[PDB]
C-alpha cells in the first residue's frame, strides 16, 4: 500500500503511453478519482463487450 | 643509503638488490677497508704521498683518486642545496606542496596540477621548472643560487682549517641522524602501509639476480656506501698514534656501515608501503563510487570484501546501463614497483607523505635536518680529500696560509657549478650521477687493491702490521686478500662492460 | 540531488525519514524566499509545498523542481534556481550538517575561496638568518687565526 | 525565545528578516514531527503555520506555541513542547549557527 500511485504511474508510460505532468507521491489516490472505482464497479465489462 | 639505495633496488625488483649488496659487502668491503687503513698509518702521509712511494711510476693514483672526488663533490653539493631549499620552504602551517595554486582565472587549478599529483607541481614546476628536453636549456633560475650559494658557505665556515674545525662539527653532525632516523622508524612502523612494503623489501625474484645488471650495481654501490677509492680513509687514516690497533676499528666501522644500510631500507620501504596502500584503497574507493552513483544502492552494502558479486549482481539487472561505466584497475603488487627514481624518492614519497600525519610542519623540519646533517659530513670527507692531495703537489707557494687555498677550491667548484641551476638542470645531474658514481671507483679499487698485495709485496706488509698492533692477521685476511678479492673485481669490471653494450641509453 | 550520509558524518548518522524530506523542501523554500528579495525586490511566499519532489532512491538522491506559490503551471527556470542556491548553500549545508561533498546538487559546483596566503615567502627571511650566522661565522673564524698569529 | 545575534556571531551576523521567522517556524514543525515519531509513534503532519508566535522584538525575542495541524482550538501542553525541543535542540542550533 504504499506503492500505489508508483505503480500507477508506471503502468500508465509503459502500457498507455501517457506522462503525468506533475509528480504524485502516496498521499494522492489518482484512480480513486473514477466514478467507477469510488463507487464499487466492475470495469472489465467494458473491455470484453468491445 | 637514503637516496640512491631504494631507487637502485626498485629498479631491480626489491628483492634482488639485498642479497648481493651483502654477499659484496662481507666480500669486498671489509678487507679492502682494512687494507687502506693499514696503510694510511704504516706510512704517515697523505692519499697522494703513498702511491708516489711504492714504485714512483704509480703517482696516477693520486690523481684519478683526486679527480674522482672532485667530479663527485661537484654534485653531491648540490644535492644539499636542493635538501636545504626544501628545508627552507618550511616553517609554515599549510604546507606550500600540500595544494594546488590557482590560475589567473580563479575557476579551476593549473593543468599538470590536476593531472597530477599536487606534491609533482612543487618539484618539477616550482623548484626546478624542468624544460622538455636537454638538449634546451634557458634562463640561470637564481632561487637555487641562493641555496647553492647557502651550502657552498656552510661547507667553507665548516673545513675552513680541515682538522681542528671539523672536530666539533663532527661531535654534533654526526650523531644527530642516528636519533632522528629511530624518531622517523618508529613513526613508519606503526603507520597504515607498513609490514606491506617492508615485506616487499625482501621477496627475492629469483629469476633476477642471474643478471649481470645486478651484480654490478651491486658492486658499484658497496664501494660507493663506503668511501673506498676516494682518497679520503687514507688521510684520517694518517695521523693517530702509531701502536694504534687498526684492526678493531676497521671491523667496527665495517660493521656500523653495512647495518646502518639495512636499517634505512626499512624506513625507507616503511613509507613507500604507505603511499602505494593508500593509493590502493583510493582506488577501491573510487570504483564503489562509480558503482552506487550509477545504479542507486544504499551506502553501507558495497564494502572491500563483497565487491565482485555486488559487481556481478547488477550487470544481470540492466544490461545495457551497465555497459558504459568506465571502472579503473587497481591491485597491489603493482603500486609498490612504479616510477620512482633518484632525485624525486626523498622529494616526492617522504614529501607527500609527511603532510598526512598531524603536526606535519615539525616532521618535516625533523625530515630534512636529518638529511642535511647526514649529508654534511660526507662532504666534509670529500673536501678533506680534495684538498690534501693539493698542497701535497706544491701547487701553491708554502708561505700561504691554508684558509686561502680552501677558499680558492670552494670559489672554483661554485662556479663550476651554475650547470646545474639551469633549467634543463636534473638530466645533468641524473647523467654525471650514473656514470661518475659507476665507473672510475671501482677501477681505482682494483688498481690499488692489486698494488698493494703485488707491489709492495703481501709479506713485508704482514710483517709490518704484525709489528704496528701485535699479532699476524688471521687467515681470513689472507685468503681475501690474495686471491678473492682480485679475483671479484675483475668480474664486476667484465660484467660493466657487458652491461654497457646490449642496453640502450635512455632518459626519462 | 544527491546525498552521502555515511560518508560525512560516518557514526552518529541520522536516519533519513520523510521529516528529513520536509525540513529539506523547507530550506529550499527559504532560499527563494531570500533570492528574490535580495535581487529582484519581489516578495514571495514560498511554501515547501512548492517545491515538488521526484524519484525518490536509497542512496538519497532526488529531483526537485519550485513552482510560483499558487499557480501549478508557472515553473521558476533551473537557472535561476541555481542562483538561489548558489547563494544559500552554506546554510542549507548547516541544516544537516553535510559539508559540499555529501551534498553535491549535480551541474552547481563550488568554487568560493582564494588562494592568497603569502605576504612575504617566509623562505626569502629564513635564507636571510642562515645567509647572516653563516657569515658572521665565516668572519669570526678567519679572525680567529689572524689573532692566533 | 530570546536570539543573541552579535555574541555569536560577532561579525558575519545575519540580519534577522521575516525569512528568518519562516525558518524558525519550519525547524519547531519539524522538531515536533520528529518527537511525535519516536516516542507516541503517531505520525503528526505540523506545518509551520501550526507555530504561533507573538510578541516580536528587536532584541529579537518572541514567544511561540504549537497546535495540532488542523484545529486552532487544540493547543499542545507545554511540557511535551520542552522535550520536543530537548531532543531536536542541537540541529535547531545548527541550522542559525548559534550555540545554545
Ligand atoms: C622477475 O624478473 C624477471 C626477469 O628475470 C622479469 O621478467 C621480465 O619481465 C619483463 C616485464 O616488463 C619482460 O619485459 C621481460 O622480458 C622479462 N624477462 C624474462 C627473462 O622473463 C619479471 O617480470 C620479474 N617479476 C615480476 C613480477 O615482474
Ligand atoms: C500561472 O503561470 C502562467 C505561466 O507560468 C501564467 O500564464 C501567463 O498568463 C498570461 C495571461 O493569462 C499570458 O499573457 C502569458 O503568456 C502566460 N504565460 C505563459 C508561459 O503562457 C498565469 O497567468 C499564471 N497564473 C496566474 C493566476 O497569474
Ligand atoms: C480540537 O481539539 C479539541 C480539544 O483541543 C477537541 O475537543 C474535544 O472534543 C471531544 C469530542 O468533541 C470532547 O470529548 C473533548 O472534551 C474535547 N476536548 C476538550 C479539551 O474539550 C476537538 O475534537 C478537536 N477537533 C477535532 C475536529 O477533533
Ligand atoms: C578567465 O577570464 C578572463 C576574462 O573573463 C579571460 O580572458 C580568460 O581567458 C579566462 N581564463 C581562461 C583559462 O580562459
Ligand atoms: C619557468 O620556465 C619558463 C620557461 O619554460 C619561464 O617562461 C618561466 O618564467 C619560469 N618560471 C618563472 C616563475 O619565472
Ligand atoms: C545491502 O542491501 C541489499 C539490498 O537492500 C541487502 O540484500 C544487503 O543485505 C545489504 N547489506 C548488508 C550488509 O546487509
Ligand atoms: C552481463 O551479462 C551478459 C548476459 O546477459 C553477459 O553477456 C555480459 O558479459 C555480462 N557482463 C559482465 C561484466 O559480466
Ligand atoms: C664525497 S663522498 C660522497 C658521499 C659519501 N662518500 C657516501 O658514500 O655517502
Amino acid at each position: 500500500k504504499d506503492q500505489w500511485m508508483k505503480k500507477w504511474w508506471e503502468m500508465k508510460r509503459e502500457i498507455v503511453g501517457v506522462v503525468e505532468p506533475v509528480p504524485h507521491d502516496e498521499t494522492y489516490c489518482d484512480p480513486a478519482s473514477l466514478f467507477h472505482v469510488s463507487n464499487d464497479y466492475s470495469f472489465i465489462r467494458y473491455y470484453t463487450r468491445t | 643509503n637514503v637516496w640512491r639505495f631504494p631507487y637502485l633496488c626498485q629498479s631491480h625488483g626489491g628483492g634482488a638488490f639485498m642479497i648481493p649488496f651483502l654477499i659484496l659487502l662481507v666480500l669486498e668491503g671489509i678487507p679492502l677497508l682494512y687494507l687502506e687503513f693499514a696503510i694510511g698509518q704504516r706510512l704517515r702521509r697523505g692519499s697522494l704521498g703513498v702511491w708516489s712511494s711504492i714504485h714512483p711510476a704509480l703517482k696516477g693514483l693520486g690523481l684519478a683518486s683526486m679527480l674522482t672526488s672532485f667530479m663527485v663533490g661537484l654534485y653531491y653539493n648540490t644535492i644539499i642545496s636542493w635538501i636545504m631549499w626544501y628545508l627552507f620552504n618550511s616553517f609554515q602551517e599549510p604546507l606550500p606542496w600540500s595544494d594546488c595554486p590557482l590560475n589567473e582565472n580563479q575557476t579551476g587549478y593549473v593543468d599538470e596540477c590536476a593531472r597530477s599529483s599536487p606534491v609533482d607541481y612543487f618539484w618539477y614546476r616550482e623548484t626546478l621548472n624542468i624544460s622538455t628536453s636537454i638538449s634546451d636549456s634557458g634562463s640561470i633560475q637564481w632561487w637555487m643560487l641562493l641555496c647553492l650559494a647557502c651550502a657552498w658557505s656552510v661547507l667553507y665556515m665548516c673545513t675552513i682549517r680541515g682538522i681542528e674545525t671539523t672536530g666539533k662539527a663532527v661531535y654534533i653532525t654526526s650523531t644527530l641522524p642516528y636519533v632522528v632516523l629511530t624518531i622517523f622508524l618508529i613513526r613508519g612502523l606503526t603507520l597504515k602501509g607498513a609490514t606491506n612494503g617492508i615485506v616487499f623489501l625482501f621477496t627475492p625474484n629469483v629469476t633476477e639476480l642471474a643478471q649481470p645488471d645486478t651484480w654490478l650495481d651491486a658492486g658499484a654501490q658497496v664501494f660507493f656506501s663506503f668511501s673506498l677509492a676516494f682518497g679520503g680513509l687514507i688521510s684520517f687514516s694518517s695521523y693517530n698514534s702509531v701502536h694504534n690497533n687498526c684492526e678493531k676499528d676497521s671491523v667496527i666501522v665495517s660493521i656500523i656501515n653495512g647495518f646502518t644500510s639495512v636499517y634505512v631500507a626499512i624506513v625507507v620501504y616503511s613509507v613507500i608501503g604507505f603511499r602505494a596502500t593508500q593509493r590502493y584503497d583510493d582506488c577501491f574507493s573510487t570504483n564503489i563510487l562509480t558503482l552506487i552513483n550509477g545504479f542507486d544502492l544504499p551506502e553501507g552494502n558495497v564494502t572491500q570484501e563483497n565487491f565482485v558479486d555486488m559487481q556481478q549482481r547488477c550487470n544481470a539487472s540492466d544490461p545495457a546501463a551497465y555497459a558504459q561505466l568506465v571502472f579503473q584497475t587497481c591491485d597491489i603488487n603493482a603500486f609498490l614497483s612504479e616510477a620512482v627514481e633518484g632525485t624525486g624518492l626523498a622529494f616526492i614519497v617522504f614529501t607527500e607523505a609527511i603532510t598526512k600525519m598531524p603536526l606535519s610542519p615539525l616532521w618535516s623540519v625533523l625530515f630534512f635536518i636529518m638529511l642535511f646533517c647526514l649529508g654534511l659530513s660526507s662532504m666534509f670527507g670529500n673536501m678533506e680529500g680534495v684538498v690534501v692531495p693539493l698542497q701535497d703537489l706544491r701547487v701553491i707557494p708554502p708561505k700561504w696560509p691554508k684558509e686561502v687555498l680552501t677558499g680558492l677550491i670552494c670559489l672554483g667548484t661554485f662556479l663550476i657549478g651554475f650547470i646545474f641551476t639551469l633549467n634543463s638542470g636534473q638530466y645533468w645531474l641524473s647523467l654525471l650521477d650514473s656514470y661518475a658514481g659507476s665507473i672510475p671507483l671501482l677501477i681505482i679499487a682494483f688498481c690499488e687493491m692489486f698494488s698493494v698485495v703485488y707491489v709492495y709485496g703481501v709479506d713485508r706488509f704482514n710483517k709490518d702490521i704484525e709489528f704496528m698492533i701485535g699479532h699476524k692477521p688471521n687467515i681470513f685476511w689472507q685468503v681475501t686478500w690474495r686471491v678473492v678479492s682480485p679475483l671479484l673485481m675483475l668480474i664486476i669490471f667484465l660484467f660493466f662492460f657487458v652491461v654497457e653494450v646490449s642496453q640502450e641509453l635512455t632518459y626519462s | 540531488v544527491r546525498i552521502s550520509l555515511k560518508s560525512a558524518l560516518g557514526d552518529k548518522a541520522y536516519e533519513w525519514n520523510d521529516n528529513e524530506m520536509y525540513l529539506f523542501r523547507s530550506s529550499v523554500a527559504y532560499a527563494m524566499r531570500q533570492y528574490f528579495l535580495k535581487v529582484k525586490n519581489q516578495m514571495i511566499l514560498f511554501g515547501e509545498e512548492d517545491v515538488r519532489v521526484a524519484n525518490l532512491k536509497p542512496r538519497i538522491s532526488f529531483n526537485f523542481f519550485v513552482t510560483a506559490p499558487k499557480n501549478v503551471s508557472d515553473i521558476i527556470p533551473r537557472t535561476e534556481v541555481e542562483k538561489a542556491i548558489r547563494m544559500s548553500r552554506s546554510r542549507i549545508n548547516d541544516a544537516f550538517r553535510l559539508n559540499d561533498n555529501s551534498l553535491e546538487f549535480l551541474g552547481i559546483q563550488p568554487t568560493l575561496g582564494p588562494p592568497n596566503q603569502p605576504p612575504v615567502s617566509i623562505w626569502l627571511i629564513v635564507f636571510g638568518v642562515v645567509m647572516g650566522v653563516i657569515v658572521v661565522g665565516i668572519v669570526i673564524l678567519i679572525f680567529t687565526g689572524i689573532r692566533d698569529r
